[PDB]
């Protein structure tokens, strides 16, 4: 299917930044949903993810509890949650899904990325 | 694993640095030991 | 700094063929996969190569890849005007418990 | 092989699975009998040599000189 995310977001350093990525119906269940991001002149980098059907999530570990994942099950929609924002936290991120059945993940859709820009 | 009556033991050893759960990792595990015991085995406990 | 170690850039004549090298540690290219992605800025990327010798559904036939103990190589055959683009490897590191990505490359025709 | 020489109550004999091991103790019967022993009663010896083929790299060979 598609992944639809929010635009593009602008916003003051030390607050918080609420990203979602909408996507299908039955893109739930045995699917996964990754975090990725992309600073300028850099690689890609990636964050966690959460599985809908157990709720369970997994951080980064340089993302000292700095990054939260949430969704809900009846809107169908998952929700990105960052804090104490500063001035190297520019980026462009990114939602992407993966499938649950394969040992080493392996992204392979991607959706159309959203810019937050910090000034 | 116990088939017909062959005691049949299987392992790894690989560092971490987490203690909240295990890593999402892949890792394939070897054969060790294979004793051909034979006994009905239905119950266990450890020791520490 | 990205684990994965790649030319930041490389360039090939039309017609011929080309290979991008992506070099990592025992660690992860050891030990795991590699996967490869195409990406045009303002877009979204792609898959060429996955679990480092299954071709995906998409990609025409031309895009190859092949592993090397700690190295992997992707190998483009009867290249075209349309394969400029940006080609990026990525691998998981079990020590780091995470994914890990290359710094990409910037492909050049004449 | 026959045994006259040396063995002519103190052995005893009573479905289960292929080279099992029942070693118990429990119509008012006991499940152990003793043999009587006092030509086709005479007792025997039987050793029954059981071969493991393929099951592990294979460790006891025959006196079969090695070549270059
Ligand atoms: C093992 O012991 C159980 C008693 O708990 C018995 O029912 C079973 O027949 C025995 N043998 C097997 C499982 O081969
Ligand atoms: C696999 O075998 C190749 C043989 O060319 C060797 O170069 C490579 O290091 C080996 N890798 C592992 C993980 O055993």
């Amino acid at each position: 299917v598609q992944l639809v995310q929010s635009g593009a977001e602008v916003k003051k350093p030390g607050s918080s930044v609420k990203v979602s990525c909408k996507t299908s119906g039955g893109t739930f269940n045995s699917f996964a949903i990754n975090w990725v991001r992309q600073a300028p002149g850099q690689g890609p980098e990636w964050m966690g993810r959460v599985i809908p059907v157990l709720e369970i999530a997994n951080y980064a570990q340089k993302f000292q509890g700095r990054i939260t994942i949430t969704a809900d099950k009846s809107t169908s929609t998952a929700y990105m949650e960052l804090s104490s924002l500063t001035s190297e936290d520019t980026a462009i991120y990114y939602c992407a899904r993966h499938h649950i059945a394969v040992a080493q993940p392996y992204f392979d859709y991607w959706g159309q990325g959203t810019l937050v820009t910090v000034s | 694993k116990n088939i017909d009556g062959y005691f049949k033991i299987y392992s790894k050893h690989t560092p971490i640095n987490l203690v909240r759960d295990l890593p999402q990792g892949f890792s394939a595990l070897e054969p060790l030991v294979d004793l051909p015991i034979g006994i009905n085995i239905t119950r266990f406990q450890t020791l520490l | 700094q990205s684990v994965l170690t790649q030319p930041p850039s490389a360039s090939g004549t039309p017609g011929q063929r080309v290979t991008i090298s992506c070099s990592g540690s025992s660690s992860n290219i050891g030990s795991n996969t590699v996967n490869w992605y195409q990406h045009l800025p303002g877009t979204a990327p792609k898959l060429l190569m996955s679990s480092d010798d299954q071709r995906p559904s998409g990609v025409p036939a031309r895009f190859s890849g092949s592993k090397s103990g700690t190295s992997a190589s992707l190998a483009i055959s009867g290249l075209r005007s349309e394969d400029e683009a940006d080609y990026y490897c990525a691998s998981w590191d079990d020590r780091l418990n995470g994914v890990v990505f290359g710094g990409g490359t910037k492909l050049t025709v004449l | 092989w026959n045994s006259n020489n040396l063995d002519s109550y103190n052995y005893l004999y009573r479905n289960l699975k292929p080279f099992e091991r029942d070693i118990s103790t429990e119509n008012c019967y006991f499940p152990l009998q003793s043999y009587g022993f006092q030509v086709g009663y005479q007792p025997y010896r039987v050793v029954v040599l059981s071969f493991e083929l393929l099951h592990a790299p294979a460790t006891v060979c025959g006196p079969k000189k090695s070549t270059n």
